[PDB]
Parts: structure tokens; sequence; C-alpha cells
């Protein structure tokens, strides 16, 4: 009924420590407590029993080691390695392979997390709202050019468009199908996305018999579009996807940010 | 168990029968409680549609459920900690709110099937019989009732009716629906709706949805409407031996206009609704929900806006209780259609030995 | 008469007809002293010497007026208190400039058989009485009012909205020793607010607050002692129309339950024309403040009046600065001050 | 703030209301029996407008006669209208152009395009776009927003689009489709310039168009120097927005209160409907503005005027109206409708939310579901029509008649179906 899977990789964005050979992603102190550590306590807060860490070909034993060692867990964590990565997928490959042990609705949370939000209520909204996808995005850095843009809605609370800046056409493009039914459709800029995902029961289907998906965000919450041809098969309450905006100071780490997290921290 | 007491509101000089708050936000649940149960607590703290009828309905569902998923163990035997679970069922559903008699009743039944098979049976051939039998009871207390209700319905009601009602009664839907488009008639059908829910709100909708002409009602002003309404139900929740209605909200004016201006008020029941325990006014056993339900503005339910209302202890001494349910009264409501057809519920409690 | 001379005669007709119609004016006291105002231009500025065509004048002016909006009465009913005004002195002044008495102030039967002066001076004084009386009606209430509540008595009050209702509410709280606990419905519609406002100023005081739904009174109704209002128009066989939402049932309610009904009154706020059917003088309410979103509005029919209309039934004081009179009474209390001709103008 | 001055849009979009027009024009017609232009004036009379301006060009003799029979060619108001003289069937621009050419306005002024019924109480608006010019030098007009009618799929013709800010409140865009008639277009391109200056941003569709501007002494000038422009709100603002005029910017508000402008029929009729319900409350029937009009509030969502005149034994429903002078024998089964000041009728009626305007003699029996009859366009024996069907101006329909769906009818004694001498689609007869 109650699970969750923890991402792990290696640090091929990160800029000057990850390149050795004995330390992992997993296991970073960057601000005095680890980057596992806050991974732990939002587990226990939310109240998930059996949890499973997703592992790459990179670091098999050490990641065990940390789980054992030096920390309170007092839980029944297993590490498990895979064997298809190539990282050119970063964990979408692992999900394909995990799909029989699910028995209830999975939670996925990465390795790399800096946190400060009341965590229950995310957990909370995706069980009443009767939603089968919800995730979250975080204010700007504050204290003293191209970037990212992501869709909301503000009465519910839904999402329908996700896509970066990296590689589109000049121009900003709108669908005609993708705004007939739910009409109002706001943009934001300030926002960042701290890639924590809600699965529920229905999702195993697909990713046994076609897979689509790069860095678990192509075919996942945009293979909602109902509209214009429906020639996708879709699994039966209609696919839709969700999001909610949160104050506090905690977000992704994916370039020069860990320098600034270490600010942040000691406050 | 988790967590009790700690909770906002005065104690209220003005009404204090029964005890007003409990457990919403879930941290630290115990390792062996369903979550289906978990759910419906869930729901039923800030719940919109359902309402005595569905309720018990839904209960019995998430009961067959749990049979499903239990097994004799190599310990304790099949009559050994079930009991005990249920008590602590019961427990937890009386701290979330308050239940109603059908589901005592439906508890009851529970407990003499529990002692009536002996722990010695095939584990497996005993759930197998056991939840067919169940589904048989829901059939037959539940929904061969609703069908004779419709059948006393039917030859009852008119050649074309106006039918004013309140709530969010099930059956009177049902049968509403089954008027419009399965026997098919004209249907002038009026619906009432308080501050604090929206029940009136979403029959109406549903009606619509179906395809009815309804009037949208209000207490403000009732009158504005009968004075021409020929045929009215009540919101049915549970029957006393006295002869009375344990209802929701203002149905008790309603009730006393009606008998006021030229015809009686009427009212369906199933005959597994009957209490024995009995009442006689709106101070007896009152069912309450917290004062927060009437701060918003109104319009819709979700809403958080900045004003003025906000204030049960911040400014110099402010209380602003409700309640939920309420007495209606007896002389009035004349009519009562069950699963043993017909009478008065004047005629308090003569199927209730019979049963 | 129509609106012709007046116009560039008195400047701000045309504006008063505005607050009237597109409701620009809040308060009946407001709208009575608007009407005052008005009456004292026309009198300023105006000269006629001829009495009968100006008291003629004046009767079509009220008359327009009360035909421009079928529910403010208070604006009729001060012309009309200024036409009995005015009336009674004519006839005095006929009897002298031309040079019996009654079993009573008025016979019947006279009406069947046949039967320059400092007037100006006097016809001004009269506003200033009037405009007087308007400001100290509370005044006058007060040792009127404190000879009907006692202690440990739970007290409902719906549509609590003027100024007069609050000060006499004010006045009885003063005296502290005197228990009494309030109940208040909020009024669906328009009411809230207003509510919300009223209970703060009670807090304000140190006066014991009760929120209530209007679809709870039944369940409070054999608790409740005494129930005072605060009407904006009263009527010929007693009846009352109060200042919006959750009357008629309350007041249903007491009359099943039997419970004293309370009514703060004032004459000039009295009215002397008969109500005889819903089907008229009932206000209907705005949809508006009921739900939002139209597209629903297609099949379903939204029903909501703002004020509402009492049968005299039910309600048996009016505590006024005169004094509290019987509903199956009040007539003779109006004709003490109006007429049977100043009617159907 | 004292001391204002408006220029009004009245003859815009005539043609768009195909079946009419022929003698008289568009903006004079009635609703549920008042003429459109009162409401503007109302309006106009509540903002406190001392100078006013009104363009008449087609049909431009009577509607310069009914401003005359109504009250304001009197000085007994603040305000005094002037007649703009222009040709038949024109832009906006050229009338704007004329307008600076003549020469009158010190500060602020008003252009009210196209017909707009307004609840809105407007000095705390004119407060905020003065507290808004204080602010800064390089600033122009105001634009007035609102939430739509529950959810834009029964509005089909009205694709507004707009692009918003949180802070200042500013836009840029505007864009149209048509969608579930005739699935084409599915792309659109937005402004990538200036972003970052901003910062907040709140993109909305489901707003109702009114267009409405308060304007600074800058426009006409404007005009004046980019003579390019046709309309104010596809090219004129959107072009001043884009580098036109280095620093200059402009204004958005939002009132969740009923504001709509008409355009269309089944618009129009979702306008009326509204109205019928108890959505206006600034504007109701029995509050009456006129002085003339005796309207009242009734029970069963029914309207009526003083002096109603029917026979025995009735069925009557919801969300209607009738007038006065209406002779009436046995029958009508009235359902959502409006019937004009004095109708006289044989026997019969079977209504289903169908439509009559100003004087109309409707003969022996007629079933009628959802359909509109113009002013005094008599009805003969046997009506019977089906949905969103519109009938023009003098339409003598006689003896015997069948018709379905979007058939519309003629008003001229030159293009159009059923024609208004004798026989409507059983004879051609007439020019």
């Amino acid at each position: 009924s109650i699970q969750a899977f923890v991402f792990c990789g290696k640090g091929s964005n990160l800029a000057p420590m990850q390149h050795s050979t004995r330390l992992p992603k997993a296991l970073l102190p960057i601000g005095n407590r680890p980057m596992i550590e806050y991974v732990l306590d939002w587990c226990d807060q939310a109240d998930f029993k059996e949890i499973s860490v997703v592992a790459p070909v990179d670091e098999i034993e050490l990641i065990e080691s940390g789980l054992t060692s030096f920390l309170n867990s007092n839980h029944s964590h297993h590490l498990q390695d895979p064997k298809k990565i190539n990282f050119i997928s970063t964990g979408e490959s692992l999900q394909k392979e995990l799909l029989p042990r699910i028995n209830g609705d999975f939670v996925i949370l990465p390795c790399d997390f800096v946190t400060d939000i009341p965590p229950q209520v995310l957990v909370d909204q995706f069980r009443n709202r009767d939603d089968n996808n919800l995730a979250m995005t975080i204010y700007y850095k504050n204290s003293l050019k191209q970037q990212q843009f992501f869709t909301v809605y503000s009465e519910i609370l839904l999402d329908v468009y996700s896509q970066r800046d990296v590689t589109k056409t000049k121009y900003l493009q709108i669908r005609s199908h993708l705004l007939w039914n739910y009409p109002n459709l706001t943009v934001s800029t300030k926002l960042l996305n701290s890639f924590i995902y809600f699965c529920s029961f229905e999702l195993c289907q697909l990713l046994k018999l076609g897979p689509q998906s790069m860095s678990r965000q192509a075919s996942f919450k945009d293979p909602f579009t109902g509209n214009q041809q429906q020639q996708n098969p879709p699994t039966t309450i209609f696919i839709l996807p969700n999001e909610t905006l949160f104050i506090r100071a905690n977000n992704l780490n994916a370039y020069m940010d860990a320098n600034r997290f270490v600010l942040k921290i000691k406050s | 168990p988790g967590i009790s007491s700690v909770i906002p509101t005065v104690l209220e000089q003005s009404f204090d029968n029964s005890s007003l708050i409990s457990v919403k936000e879930l941290l630290l649940n115990k390792d062996l409680i369903h979550p289906s149960i978990l759910l419906l607590t869930s729901h039923l703290a800030h719940y919109k549609i359902v309402g005595s009828i569905p309720r018990c309905i839904a209960m019995l569902e998430v009961f067959q459920i749990v049979i499903k998923d239990y097994q004799t163990p190599k310990g304790t035997t099949l009559s050994r900690n079930l009991t005990s679970y249920l008590s602590h069922q019961i427990d937890l559903l009386k701290k979330a709110r308050p239940l109603s008699v059908t589901m005592g009743n439906a508890i009851r039944w529970l407990k003499q099937e529990i002692s009536l098979i002996d722990p010695s049976t095939p584990d497996k051939a005993a759930k197998k019989d056991l939840c067919e039998k169940i589904g048989q009871f829901a059939k037959e207390k539940i929904e061969l009732a609703d069908q004779l209700i419709i059948d006393n319905a039917s030859t009852q009601i008119e050649e074309s009716t106006t039918i004013v009602t309140y709530g969010s009664s099930k059956v009177l839907t049902e049968l509403l629906l089954h008027n419009a488009i399965s026997l098919k008639k004209n249907i002038k059908v009026i619906v009432v709706d308080s501050r604090p829910l929206f029940e009136g709100r979403k029959m109406a909708e549903t009606l619509r949805n179906a395809g009815v002409n309804v009037m949208y009602a209000l207490i403000t002003s009732l009158d504005t409407i009968f004075n021409d309404v020929d045929y009215v139900f009540l919101g049915a929740h549970s029957i006393l031996s006295n002869g009375f209605l344990y209802s929701r909200a203002g149905t008790a004016m309603l009730a006393m206009s009606a008998k006021r201006r030229n015809i009686p008020v009427l009212v369906c029941c199933e005959s597994l609704k009957f209490s024995q325990r009995v009442q006689l006014d709106s101070v007896t056993f009152n069912e309450l929900a917290d004062p927060n339900d009437l701060v918003n503005i109104d319009y819709e339910n979700p809403v958080e806006r900045r004003g003025n209302k906000g204030a049960l202890l911040n400014q110099f001494i402010k209380e602003r209780k409700f309640e939920k349910k309420k007495l209606a009264m007896e002389n009035k409501p004349k009519g009562n259609k069950i699963g043993g057809k017909k009478g008065s519920e004047g005629e308090s409690k003569d199927a209730s030995n019979e049963e | 008469h129509p609106n012709a001379a007046t116009s560039d005669v008195n400047v701000t007709i045309d504006t008063f007809v505005a607050k009237l119609k597109r409701r620009q004016v809040q308060g009946s006291y407001a709208i009575a002293l608007e009407t005052l105002q008005l009456l004292m231009r026309f009198i300023s500025a105006a000269r006629w010497n001829h009495v009968n065509d100006l008291i003629e004048q004046i009767r079509d002016l009220g008359n327009s007026l009360e035909k421009a909006h079928p529910t403010a009465f208070s604006c009729g009913n001060v012309i009309r208190r200024i036409l009995a005004v005015l009336r009674d002195e004519v006839e005095e002044d006929t009897m002298s400039t031309t040079v019996v008495a009654e079993p009573l102030i008025s016979s019947m039967f006279n009406l069947l058989q046949k039967p320059k002066t400092d007037y100006r001076q006097v016809a001004i004084q009269g506003i200033k009485d009037l405009i007087d009386e308007i400001k100290n009606i509370d005044e006058g209430i007060q040792q009127i009012a404190i000879d009907l509540i006692h202690d440990h008595e739970i007290l409902l009050t719906p549509t609590p909205d003027s100024k007069t209702v609050l000060k006499f509410l004010i006045t009885a709280r003063e005296r502290s020793n005197r228990t009494f606990t309030v109940l208040v419905t909020e009024g669906f519609p328009n009411n809230t607010k207003n509510a919300h406002e009223f209970a703060k100023k009670l807090a304000q005081h140190n006066i014991e607050t009760l929120v209530v739904p209007d679809s709870a009174v039944f369940a409070l109704m054999s608790r409740v002692g005494k129930v005072i209002i605060g009407t904006k128009a009263v009527f010929v066989n007693g009846g009352t129309i109060s200042s919006n939402s959750g009357v008629s049932s309350v007041c249903e309610c007491a009359r099943e339950f039997r419970t004293p009904v309370f009514a703060v009154a004032g004459l000039y706020k009295l009215s002397p024309l008969y109500p005889f059917d819903v089907e008229k003088f009932v206000e209907f309410g705005g949809s508006q403040r009921i739900l939002p979103r139209m597209d629903p509005r297609k099949r379903l029919d939204t029903v909501n009046q703002i004020t509402d209309y009492v049968p005299p039934e039910n309600i048996d004081i009016y505590i006024t600065n005169v004094g509290g009179f019987n509903p199956s009474f009040i007539y003779r209390i109006a004709w003490d001050n109006y007429k049977q001709i100043d009617v159907h103008l | 703030e004292d001391r204002l001055q408006a220029v009004v849009l009245t003859d815009s979009y005539e043609t768009r209301f195909m079946p009419l027009t022929a003698v008289k024009p568009r903006c004079l017609l009635p609703l549920a029996n008042v003429p459109l232009i009162e409401y503007t004036l109302e309006f106009l009379a509540k903002a406190g407008v001392h100078e006013v301006f009104l363009i008449c060009s087609s049909h431009a003799n009577q509607i310069n006669d009914y401003i005359e029979n109504s009250k304001w060619n009197l000085p007994w108001s603040p305000f005094k209208i002037t007649t703009i003289m222009s040709p038949e069937a024109r832009c906006t621009g050229d009338v704007m152009r004329d307008l600076d050419n003549r020469g009158i306005i010190t500060g602020d002024f008003i252009l009210v395009s196209g017909d707009v019924l307004t609840n809105i109480d407007f000095s705390k608006m004119l407060e905020f776009h003065k507290k808004m010019h204080l602010q800064d030098k390089d600033h122009i007009s105001t634009m007035c927003l609102s939430k739509a009618s529950t959810y834009p799929k029964t509005r089909t013709i009205e694709p507004a689009a707009f692009v918003l800010d949180k802070s200042t409140s500013r836009c840029i865009y505007y864009q149209d489709l048509p969608l579930p008639s005739s699935r084409e277009k599915t792309s659109i391109q937005i402004d990538p310039e200036l972003l970052d200056n901003v910062d907040e941003f709140v993109i909305r569709n489901d707003l109702i168009d009114c267009r409405i501007d308060i304007c600074t002494s800058h426009v006409p000038l404007i005009f004046q120097e980019n003579f390019d422009y046709q309309s104010l709100r596809t090219d004129f603002v959107k072009g001043v927005i884009s580098s036109d005029i280095l620093g200059k910017h402009i204004y958005a508000y939002l009132t969740d209160e009923y504001a709509v402008r008409v355009e269309s029929w089944q618009t129009y009729d979702t306008i009326s409907q509204d109205f019928l319900g108890r959505w206006c409350y600034p504007l109701v029937l029995d509050s009456n503005i006129q002085d003339d009009q005796t309207y009242s509030y009734e029970s069963r969502h029914i309207y009526k005027e003083k002096d109603v005149v029917l026979a025995q034994s009735c069925k009557i429903g919801k969300c209607t109206a009738i007038g006065s002078g209406t002779k009436i024998g046995e029958g009508t089964k009235i359902e959502n409708s409006v019937i004009g000041r004095n109708c006289q009728i044989g026997e019969n009626i079977r209504i289903k939310n169908s439509f009559i305007w100003d004087d109309c003699i409707i003969g022996n029996n007629s079933i009628i579901d959802h359909s509109l009859i113009a002013s005094n366009a008599t009805l003969g024996s046997n009506v019977r029509l089906n949905d969103g069907c519109i009938i023009g101006f003098n339409v003598k329909i006689d003896d015997n008649m069948d018709l379905d769906r979007n058939t519309k009818i003629s008003a001229s004694p030159q293009d159009l179906d059923d024609q208004t001498l004798a026989v409507s689609i059983v004879g051609d007869k007439g020019v």
C-alpha cells in the first residue's frame, strides 16, 4: 500500500569533490547535516514503512554502509542495483525495471535534497483530491537572463505544460485544444521545480509496453493530452497533472547552487 | 491510539449535551489500521454529499473489504480479537464524528453473525459464505427496501406532481429521478438549503444533470413560494419510538408551515432506520461540527479570503455556535413508507417487534 | 403637475431622484432628512400667497415621489405629516379670515354633511420641529423601553441594522445589572455584514454575543424570552416591513411557541397605507450575491427576497417616543397625525 | 477630478446583426422593452460627465430624434449632447482623426466602444487611474476586465486573450481562435523582448469583453502621428506597447461584477436571460429609471407593468416579462420570454424560451420554441419555428408557415431570406 523509491546517480552536472573514487552522490556533506539525512527524516515523517533505494553502477556497497552505520534509522531499508543504466537515462530505466515490486502507490524522492517545508500536506493533497499525479514548485533565491517556465492554476491547483528553454523554437507556442477545455492557464517565471513526484496505483502498465520518457519528465505528465485525436490508450479517472506552490527557502541542486545552500544553512 | 484533546473553542454556556472538537491530519498512526477506514474518516470530516443512507452502505462495503483481507491466524482463532478490532474502529468513528442508528443496527447484526458461525468450520469456506450473506443482507435491507419505497411512492403520488424537499437523502433523489426518466411525468421539484452545507445545491445539480425543472431555495423566505405547493417530503435520518424525527436543519420550521397551510408533511424511510431509543427536543442529543464553517463569505466552499471575520477568541467574547441535527415534530409527519410498506409515525414501533 | 419649473427653481431635485432610484442614499432617517431639506428649499425661494393651490402642488410632488419608488415610504410619510400640519393651520386661519365643538378630537358625520399673516414663518418652524423630532426620538423612547426588560432572560434580535435600535440596546446595557443575553441571526443575503457590525458593537460595550444561523430558530425559540425588532415600515392592521431577511418564519415560530415580540417604532416611520397582498408589497432580492457563474442558471430557478412583510397575528408592542402600543390599535395613533384624504394622492 | 468629457461609439457593428437594420438602426433597439443606449447614458450620468460627444451615421436621423426626445436636450442636467457626422459604415480611426481636427479636450477623456451595460461603481476606478498617473508621466489609458460566465463553451465567437501582471498590472497581447465549428489553427506566438523587468505574469483567456477606455491627453496626438491604425483593441494599444514610444505604459483593472458588451444574437439572448435573473442589482425593472416605465417584480420570476389583461385557465413558467397594454385571450404557456408594451393576442401561444418586441399583433394559434419577433412585425395564423430564428422590421406574416434553425428574416421594404411583404418562404414578393 505505502512505498517509496529513492533515486541515486552520479555528479555529472556539478563543477568543483564528486569526481573522487570513494565519495558518492547520496553521501555529500555540504552544510554540516548530510544530504541523505534530510531525505531519511522526510521518509520517517511520512509514515512510510517499506522503502527501497535505487542505486547506480558506480557505488554498490558504500550507500549500504551509509544507510547502516553513523545514523537513527530503525527501518527495513533495502538497497538494490538493477543492471540497465547508461546515463546518456537518469532513473527512468530504473523505474521501468522495478514494477512488480510495487503493490500500492509509490513516491519518487531523489538523494540530492534541500528541504524546509511542511511535508505531510503534499501527501495529504495527493491522497484527497482524486488526482493521479502531483508535483511541487518553490520560489527563487531572494537574498542579494534566460531561465525556465511552468504552467499554474489558482482557485483546485493544476499543471498542464512543463517545457524549459534548452531545446525549443525561438517563439513561445500554445496549442488550441489545450485551452478550450480548462480555459484559465497562468504562466510563472520565478518558480524552481524541486523534482518531487507522486504516483497512483495505475501507472505500471505503460512502462513495460511502450517507453518514451527522458530524465523522468517527458512521458509522465504531458501525456495527459486527451484532445484533438485520442490515439494513446489511457488507463482509467482522467489523465490529469497537479502542482502546488510554497514559500520557504529550499529547492533543487543542479548548477552553482551548492555554495548558496552553504550560505543558507547557517540561520 | 494517537492524539486526543488540546483544541480551540470554548465550552459554551448555551448547549453542551455532547462534546465538541479529534483526528483530521494524520501522524503516528498504529501499524494495523486499515486505510479504507482512515480515508472514510478523512472524507466525513469535511463531507458535502453523504448523509444517513449512503454512509451506512459505505461502512458496510468497508467492513466487507476488511473481511476479505482477513484470514484466520495460527495462534489466535477466528473469534479472538475481531470483536476488539471492531470496537476500536467504532471508538475511532465516534472520536471523528457521532454516528447513526442504522450503523448501530448493522454493528449488532455483525456481532450476531460472529456468534452464529462456530470456530471449527473451514476458514476459506467460512468467509466465502459470510461475504455472500452480507451482500444478500445489503441487497435486502437497503436496495430492496429502496425499491419498495419507490413503489410505495408510485401508487400514492398523483398524475403530474410538484414536490418540495430539503437535504441529500439518496432515496428521495432516486425517486425523483425515477419519476423524471423511467415512469415519465411533469415534475416541478423545489429544494431548500442552508448556509454551512450545500446539500440542496448538490441535489439540484444532480437533478439538472438528469434534466428537471428545479427551484433553488433558502431560509430567509420559504413562504414566498408556497403563497400552489401541493406535496412535500422531508430529510429522513432517524425515527424514535415516540413518533418523531431526529433530522437535518430547519426542516421542522418547514413542516410547521405546511401544517399551518393546507397540507400534511410526509416521509419515506427504511425498515432498519428505526431505533428503540427515544427523545423529544432539539436540546436532547446535539450533532455538532466546528464554528469555522461560517467564517468565510459564502458563494463556494474552499475560498481563503481577507475581510473582517475570524474572531473566536480575539475580540471581547464571541461565540458563533450552531446545530446540524434537530427535532422534527409528531402530529404533522403522518406518512411513513418502509420495508413493511405502510403505517403512521403515531404507530411509532409497530414493526420493531415484527422486525 | 410635471417637472418643468421644479429644476431651476430648486437645485438638487434631480440628484434626490437619482438617490431614490439608483440607491445612492443610505438610511430611512437620511431619506427623511433629505425630503425635509427639499421641502425647506421649496419653501424659501418660491413665493405663492395662494394656499390651497400650493397644498395641491405639494400633494402632487409627494405623489410623484411615491410613484417613483414602490417600497421606500419615509419620504412619503414626511410629506404627508407636513401636509397635515399645514391643513389644520389653514383651517384655523379660515375661521379668522371669515370673521362648533366635537364629542372628542375628531367627528365622523362631518365628512358626509356640508361643513396677510406670518404663515410662512410658521411653516418654516414646522420643518424645524420635524427635524428636531427626527433627531431625538430615542430621548423619548428611552424611558418607555427600560420598563419591560428583566434578569436571566434570553433576547432574540433578527434584523439589527439601525442607529436607533443599537442605541436602545446600549441604554439597556448601561444598567448592566439587568441581565440579558443576545442571540443574533446573520441574515443570509444582505444583513450578514450589518449583523457582524452589530455584534462587534455589542462586544465593544461588553454585551454577551451569540451568532445564529437562520435555519436554527426552532431549536432556540423554546429558550428565548423576549424578541425585539427594528423595522423600516409600520402599517395599518398591525404588521410591518422589516429591513431584510428572516422575520416571517421567526414570527411563525414565536406564534407557535408563544413568544413576546417587541418592536422599536416611530410614527413618522409609520405608514397609513393598508397592505392587502403578498403579490405587491414584498420586495425581492439579487441573485448576484448567491452563486457565481451563470450557465447553471439555464435550468434551475433561484428565488430570493431582500425586505420582508409581517402579518400582525404575531407582534404585540410598538415602543415609540409616545409609548408602546397594540398592533390591532395603532391605526388610531396614525390618525392622530394623518388623514383619510391624504392617502391616494 | 471635476469637469469630465466623453466620446461614445454608437453605430459600430451592423450587418453583424444581419436580419435587422434597414429603416431603424442598431443601437436604438430595445432589450426587454427598454432601449440600449439608455443604460450607457445612465452610466455616464453616474460618472459625472459635463460634455458629451456622440457619433451618428447610418439611419442617423431617427437616432437624433430619439436623443432629442430623451431628457438631456434640456439644460437641467450638467451635460449636453452633440452629434458628429460621418459616411455610411466606417472604422474608428477616421472618426478619431475628425475629432482631433475639431480639438476640444483638456485633460482626461473617455471612449466607450460598442454597447455596454455596466452596474459597476467607477469613482474608485477613476481615483486609481489618477493615482497611477501621479506615479509616472509617460502613462496613457485604463482597461477593464471580469471573470467569465462559468466556462467559455457556449460563448464561441469571442475568444479574447490577455497577458497581464500582478504588481503594476500591465498587458501586451491579444488573440482569436474559432475551434469547435471548424477545427483549424493551433498556434500562437508571443513577445520575447522584455520579461524580467516585470517578473510577475498572469495569462487569462476566460475574461469578458467590454471594450472601454479611460484616456489621457495623448491619444488624438498619437492618432495624428501614426495614421495607419484602424481599431483600438486589435492594433493600437499593442502597437503602442511594442516600442512605439519608449517608456509609455497603460493600465489593467479587474471587477467581478456583471458587465457584457453585445455583438451577436446568442450573446444578446444570454444577456436577456441574465437580466431576467436577478444578476443585475443597480439595474432592475421595479426601480424604473425612465419615470415613464411602471414595471414591478413578482413571484415565479415574472415581470409585469401596470394594466395587463388575460383570459381564464392559464399555465405559467419562469423568467418572463409582460408589458403594458397586452390584450390576451385564452392560452399562453409561458416559459422564458420577453413580450413588449401593448400586445393583442387572439388565442393560445405555446412558449418555450421565445421572444417578442415592441407592439405585436399575434392572430390564432402558434407553437414557438426559442425564436424572436421584432417591432411591428405582425404574426398571422399558424406560426411554427425552431431554434435561434430571428425576424426583422415590419414583417406582415400571414397564413400558414413552417421554418427550422438559423433561417434569418428580412427587414427592408436586399440579401437574405423570408420577405417582409405578403408570405415569407411560401412566395417570392418584394424588393
